[PDB]
């Protein structure tokens, strides 16, 4: 899962 | 003389991290539940997934008047960008298992939110309700999904  | 607006503990700390869940939180853990408080300063909440079937849950612990809520996005401390809820419908239960959405007429309120990451938008409700948990569920969003959460009413 990406960084926000 | 007394009214019935005042805020019901998310920035006070009065509501306890154990009263405040979600449906989900986004996985690295930066975004959880207990981010949610008005003006916190790290982050918000963020569910796992951006969808309209994803809510942040308060208990109250008690049957309270709620009239009022007011909502923030957030902006992301390790990237500065900004995320923030546009409108949502709001969930109610005295006793966490007979659930209905929020009505105004025949059809769900549909509350409108923010248009920014930091500022804080105040809806009303309608009238006044008598309620012990609280789902806000958001429909529409800048970005992603954040958020950040007041309750206003009183201790009946």
């Amino acid at each position: 899962k990406p960084r926000r | 003389m007394f009214q019935c607006n005042v805020p019901l503990g998310m920035e006070s700390g009065r509501i306890a991290n154990e009263q405040i869940s979600a449906s989900s939180t986004y996985s690295d853990g930066r975004w959880t539940p207990q981010q949610s408080r008005l003006h916190g300063d790290d982050n918000g909440w963020t569910p796992n997934l951006d969808s309209n079937k994803e809510y942040l849950q308060v208990d109250l612990r008690f049957l309270t008047m709620l009239t009022a809520i007011a909502t923030q996005g957030a902006i992301s401390r390790e990237t500065q960008n900004g995320y923030y809820v546009k409108s949502y419908k709001l969930e109610v239960s005295t006793n966490g298992e007979d659930w209905m959405v929020y009505r105004h007429g025949k059809n769900h309120k549909v509350f409108q939110a923010n248009n920014d990451a930091t500022e804080v938008v105040l809806n009303k409700l309608h009238a006044p309700l008598l309620t012990r948990f609280v789902r806000i569920r958001p429909q529409t969003w800048h970005s992603g999904i954040a958020l950040r959460l007041e309750l206003f009413g009183c201790r009946v």
